[PDB]
């Protein structure tokens, strides 16, 4: 059910990065605009998105495009509410309590960044940046929209996958 | 001759121009089946008299 | 049921175009006036619908006439409540999501211009115009009522069918 | 049960007017207002209304006179909301869309002036004056009442009966 | 089996030509030429065709034009080798034989210029012009195709119909 | 049987060639030539064949080359003869009628540019250019063979895919 | 029986006239002649009829022309005696009393002037010109035939069809 549509979702609006034939990272169709953290380097897999040209913002460790007009209708949908509560993620379940996402594992690895964070409904909330080991746990830093702005969340001992 | 023909220009194309102007202003209220808003009717003549 | 009744409606509320002896658009009578979209040439297929004078809107792409007396009665009716959902249109459903109008299929062809979407009840909403090809779906370019003024909507690249 | 509600109301509060000895309206007893069509000429078919001071108004068409205290007991019932339904008439249902009266027979006919419409409860709304041949149907020329104005509507092509 | 092929070609391919108001002559697709006989004279009845630029030769009495793009698919197909044998007709059957088309049937009237005399295979093998009646027999004056040549064979006696 | 043969010949003599990585032509391998078509650019997804000198012409509109010898033995086989009849393209079937090449199915799309037409033996016959929207079919702009001479067919109205 | 042969004699001699595309009257063939009434407006709808020249007679308001050659064996036959009775037309039995001819019901419109009326033989007794209502019934101004000479009888109140 959910897991299959979020399998989905992702094989239609995830692209992957390689740099020297290696994968890196994972840009995201959201809305109608082509999003991935500017901190990682490569090519994404595919010709339209590559040309592209990319604005650049190092504070927000943020690239975006507007999507071209032929793919627009292989785009997930967007949100800008947070219910306390559960959400989903290709590597399990994430935990949201006091404002942050946790991992219960702390299963995050290196070039696993710009993986998008699912709701209930299928929507995107959140792009996951980097990761801090906390405990038995793992906080995430993660880039999120407000009603129009775009904030940043960085819990101190983060890594840049 | 020439100050009145100039004159004669300038007062058509000042006289179009105000009837176009309130032309593209009331021609999206015969789009929809929309109140004339008397206000605007009032400063604004429109050709339905009584009607709409 | 829907659709007898909206096959009805069609009927006794939609004239072809003519124009050189070939289709080239659909005019349809809602409220109390006869609608057309501009950039549509030919004449209506009635000689008392030939007879009006229309009022034109180059900007809003849209020719309406005040309609006879006699042919008052056998219109449509029409709203401006535009909740998210399903509607109805002569080529199956259209999905409305996001202030967007979405052809499942492309269905759409040149000439297919001008024929009107419905409510759930029988209501007239919006009127077509043209068709921006999104991938597998398609956005419809379509003129919106508000309140009292008529809006229209153009997403990129859409083409005037 | 509300047809005969209806006729019986219409019995006694429904007075004939007739010249040169043939019936030519309707004159009405509402609230404590003896009221009539303007257009049509004649005398009330009662020796006590015939004697009293009819107020004049040619905009809408409409005359009215103070009632005498010993025909109150026999006045009707007023009221001014408009809901979408159905309501009532001697010769059937009327029907309120978008603020017009709509007759599905097209059988009113001249001399049906100054029948008052009913509401379902027994409350009067309105007292037509004219029909408007609507093709299949007959838009009603009628005068309503605002919160504390006169109102009269009459769609265009109407003819006074 | 051949009459059905016969006859949807024929339908197909065959447009009546009439003027003042009345039937003489019928036009015929073959190839991408539209062919129709020169003794006949009015216009053919559709728009496409009627304003067409026509080549004439009165020496071969024929005019000729070329057919436009849509319709290409809605002609016959022709061949230009003529064994001995049957061969079909719209009223029936005819033989060759001799470097004669003969009419068992002496079936010629006026106005029967211009139906195309169909193949074994459906294919057009020639258009018929006149008829000379020669005892129970008539023989046809008809135009037809050589490899690269139009020629035009008239027995003696033959009257344009 | 036919189909399956056309399919092994297929994978056996056709390489696909890309332009930024998107496929646009095919080039075939026919006797003892690669041929490809003009109005396409790219490259041949092949090593071996990309360094190998193209013979150009845009009035025939193809480039070509001598093979490597070791690949002899990876062409199909050619031939003149084009009997009336129906052959296999890789959509489907294919009729030539009159010495034109009909698709029935009007399923062309861009991109289709430089797939043989195979014989009934599976031998090769000519290769798709482009295609005109003739109604319901579409005739095909194609380069055959004479027994010596290459030509050119193209009909009026044909779009280069 | 009487209406069968009735309705072929009206298909073979009665024409509908047109005059902006919509008919508004009706032309017969009576022995030799044919007859249109005057005061109606068209055209007829055939070539032969349309080519003839027409006198025309005010007085008697009609207008006639000899028929051609070809279509004399197409004509109803009349007669000049009119038997006090009943008699067959279009609209069911009409009665001749006292001079008059008059139709039961009242129930003949507009544009029917020209449709003729039958003997108990089927001969042609008479032409319809206008009806006058003459209380429940419709007196017929028609045209008559004497021994020699036409007659018309108008019946004062009567308006034109």
């Amino acid at each position: 059910k959910r897991e299959r549509m979020c399998m989905k979702i992702e094989n239609d609006c995830i692209f992957e990065v390689k740099h020297e034939g290696k994968v890196t990272g994972y840009a995201c169709l959201v809305g109608d605009k082509v999003m991935k953290p500017a901190h990682v380097k490569g090519v994404i897999d595919n010709a339209d998105l590559a040309k592209l040209a990319f604005k650049k913002s190092s504070k927000y460790d943020l690239e975006c495009a507007q999507i071209p007009v032929h793919m627009r209708s292989d785009a997930s949908k967007y949100t800008h509410e947070k219910p306390e509560g559960h959400y989903n993620w290709h590597h399990g379940a994430v935990q949201y309590s006091g404002g942050r996402f946790t991992i219960p594992t702390g299963a995050g690895k290196p070039g696993d960044s710009g993986r998008p964070i699912f709701d209930n409904k299928g929507r995107v909330v959140a792009i996951v940046l980097g990761g801090a080991n906390e405990g038995s746990r793992t906080a995430l830093s993660v880039v999120t929209w407000n009603k129009d702005m775009v904030t940043r969340v960085t819990p101190e001992g983060s890594e840049e996958w | 001759v020439g100050m009145s023909l100039l004159a004669l220009i300038s007062i058509f194309a000042s006289c179009y121009m105000l009837v176009a102007a309130r032309s593209k202003c009331l021609t999206p209220y015969a789009l929809t089946p929309g109140a004339a808003v008397p206000w605007t009717l009032g400063i604004l003549c429109c050709a339905p008299r009584a009607h709409a």
